[PDB]
Parts: C-alpha cells; structure tokens; sequence
C-alpha cells in the first residue's frame, strides 16, 4: 500500500524497553512425543473449508 | 510444488515418525491426541500451521495474541466466513530445519492442548 | 550489536530518510503521526515493530489476528499486566531488503490508523 | 384387501431358515464407559454437512 | 410361535389377500415374481424380511445402505459363508399394524427390483 | 423438539454422566473417543446415530451390512453426494429406554472402534 511513513526518531520508554524482551516460559514442551501424531484424512467438508479458507486469505 | 515446502514437509513427518506424503494438493492434516492441525504454504516460502477451536470465549485481545521470544508463540484468530476460532503460526521455509518445525507444531499443539 | 539487526535499522532510517542511529539504544522507537512504533529484536535476528494503542475496542481482534497473505499483519494482543491494547508484527532479519523492513513499519502504522 | 403385491406362499429353504436366525456375539461391552463421551461442537462445515445429509437423505 | 408374530403372519397373509399358514413355521417364504422373499422373527418382537439376489458385485451399494426416511429401505450386504447379494429389512412388531407390514414387503421387493 | 426425542435424548445424557443440552438443533455431535457421533430424529419418532468414517475397509460389500441379532447392529453404507462413508443405526422412539438407547450408541461406537 501507501509507501510513504513520516516518522521521526524519539527515545524509547522504559515500558515499551521492557515489553520489546518480554519472555514466556516454554510450554508444553515434550507434548508432542506425548500425544503422539498420525496423518488425518478428515471430513470432505473439512477439506473444502479448508480450501476456501486458505483462498480467502 | 515449492521444493522447500516439500522438503519442510518431509523433514516435520520424519520428526513425527510418520511416511512422508506425497505432493497431492498438499495442504496436509494430521491428529495430534485430539488435536487436527493443518499445515499448508501460505504464502509462498511459508509453512503455516493452524487449528480449528469450538469454544468462542475469550478469543479476542486475549495474552495469546500477544508477541513473546518465541515467533513460534500461535496467534488466535477468528474466520469472519465461517466464523470459526484459528490458532495459527507461521515460519518461513527458506530458513527452516527440522527441530524449527518440531517446535513450531508443538507450540500450535500446546496452546491447543491449554485453550478448553 | 547483531549486523543483522543494525543492517536493517540503517536500511530503514535510510528508507525513512533520517540518520541512522547508534549501537547504544536496544530498543528504538519512531513517533509516525499518533503512533509510537517501537523496533527491537526479539528474539535474535528478528525484528520486531509494536504499537500500543490508546484505547480503541475489543472485539476488532478476532478478524485481525487471523492469518493473510501477508507475514507482516499485525497481531493484536494485550499485556496481563496493563490491559493496553498492543498491534505487533515481526520478521526473520536474514537477508530483509530495505522495501521488506519499510514495509512492516507500513502495516504496523496502517494497522494502527485502522483499529478499531 | 387385494392387489399390490402378487404373491404366494411357498416352502422355506433350510438355508433360508438358517440365514434367519443367524447370529453375531456381543461387541463393545463396557466401551462407552472405557472410550468416554463428552457433547460436541464440530466445525460448522461438518454442521452443514450434517443439514444437507439429514434433510436430502 | 410368539403372539406378535403370527398376528402380524396373519394380517400380511390378508394384506396380501392368501390363506394364513395354519402349521407355526417359524421362517416363512413368499415368492413375489422371481424375488424369493423370507418372513421370520429375528430377534423377538421384529419382523426381519430378507430376499437373495444373483451376483456378487455391486456399484450402488454403499448408496443403498444409506439411511433413508423410510426405516423400511432394505440394506444390501452378502452371505456369510458363499458371497451372494442380500437384502433385507426389519420392523419392531411391536410397532407395526397391517399396512406397515406390507409396505416392508413391498419396499423389500422395490429395492429387489432395482438393483442393481 | 419431538418430547419423544427429548425424553430419550434425555435418558442417554444421563447414561453418559452429561448435562443434557435444551433444544438443540435436532442433530447432536457427542465425541466417544476418536469417534465423532452424531444423533438426529430422522425420520420422526426414530432416533438414528451415525458416524462418518475416513478410508480402510471396503464399504461396497462386507459383512458388517448382514443382519445380526441386534438391531442395533450398524450399517455401513456411503453418501453418494459428498462420497462420505457412514456407519449407522435406528431405533424407533417409543421403544427406547435409557439402556437401549446406550446400547445403540456403544453398539455404533464398536463397530466404529472395528473398522479402523
């Protein structure tokens, strides 16, 4: 779209220092192995959703 | 088919202990415990991964969507179509190994797996 | 400081037409309009843009965090610890030209103008 | 009364007496309580699915 | 010979306008065109109607054993031992009045006629 | 609804230990494991559950459309529209209790579990 940012530089808050290398605890690391995983051959209504949602976007 | 998406896949589906399927309108699903998660090329050079919640609650500006350290953190969000909840993450291909995809579908899962 | 990520602040300070900034500021920030875009790299060798908005909705979230064509959607999160609404996006910093970084500014800005 | 169906009464093959009675032992003893049930809410595509297959067919 | 049973025995007999069998055979037969048809109590308190066909293969089958709205829409499968088609019905008696009777007969011999 | 069908539907949630949904739309979804049933008043005064199957096996001619015993015994047949293969049973209203209509659904769920 439109190219053209009229921005200046100014000093960054704290805050926003802070939230720029905010850090979440590893989840469900190891789930993976636990559930375990297999090839699905799902609803062909789902096929076709998932076919018109991927073209949609 | 885009060979690094070809590739991406095949090397998700040997971490996975699974055959690797063939290219055959590949936007490929598989069951992980009671979770079906899709994967597909979208866009180009980027392997998407995604899954269809039912719940409708607590999906909009929820900590989920917020960014963390890991880029594999899934977003939630909504189909305005058919009004279905996604839990979605994407990584690019042309830097992708397989601990990367490894990782990327264990986040989708785990953020599935605590999101009832 | 990565070159990764200083490569791809000068290419945008130069795209921007300012003078690229020092090695001391991790976290940079740029005042386009109303907006107050903060860039960082987070994780390594991912540049990371975020605007907190002043209060716009709720409910505008669903549709933009899902998924499009393009990686540099911003995604619409909160922080637990404020309840401040925060548009976000990210990209890997590996070979980004100069219209890539200048575009994710875009987005992040646009996007910003849009929400609610 | 009359009419519709023209028949009549014959004799029963043995073979058909004995296809008549045919029976099956019993499957799935206590699976629903070992499997579990719990109300679900499928994709909408399955949905419509499910309306097209139940009101066509 | 259960009470249900013969009833329903004797009203088909006068749907069908023929002298209602005096000896209690448990399976009985009626022969409508080519189709021989079976009548017998299987399990108790259910009229089960079944008629063989020639052949052994079928490419509208499975479509056949879909539901219908009529609960009287026989199924197709084959004989266990050898592999000759079967169709068949079943009615709870205990449900069933003359013309129900004889609408599982003729809906028997419809689908014999039709297939394949 | 049909208060027939409520009151069955009824007995069958309190068989599964579920709270039982008010007025919904006719065509119920339960997940007994891997297996996502489907419940329907279809035609009325007759319950009918089925389950929609994925590949293996042979839908065409097999020995689970035979006639058993059980009534409840499902058929394996396959929508022609979308070529969907569904396995399924029927039972008549007013002759569900809360044990028969268990029975229907752990009798769908085995032959589900059966076919894999």
């Amino acid at each position: 779209r439109l190219g053209e940012v009229e921005a200046r530089q100014v000093a960054t808050p704290r805050e926003a220092q802070q939230l720029a290398q905010r850090q979440e605890a590893p989840k469900g690391e190891g789930l993976l192995s636990r559930l375990g995983a297999a090839l699905a051959r799902p609803f062909v209504a789902i096929i076709e959703w998932l076919g018109k949602l991927l073209g949609s976007r | 088919m885009n060979p690094l998406y070809r590739a991406a896949i095949h090397q998700l589906f040997l971490a996975l202990d699974l055959p690797t399927p063939n290219d055959e309108e590949s936007v490929l699903s598989l069951q992980v415990g009671p979770h079906l998660c899709h994967l597909a090329e979208h866009p180009t050079d980027h392997l998407l991964m995604f899954t269809r919640l039912e719940g409708q609650g607590d999906a909009t500006a929820n900590e989920q969507n917020l960014f963390s350290q890991d880029p594999c953190k899934p977003i939630l969000g909504r189909d305005p179509e058919s009004g279905e909840r996604l839990l979605w993450n994407r990584q690019p291909l042309q830097l992708l190994d397989r601990a990367q995809i490894h990782h990327q579908l264990e986040q989708l899962v785990a953020a599935a797996e605590e999101l009832r």
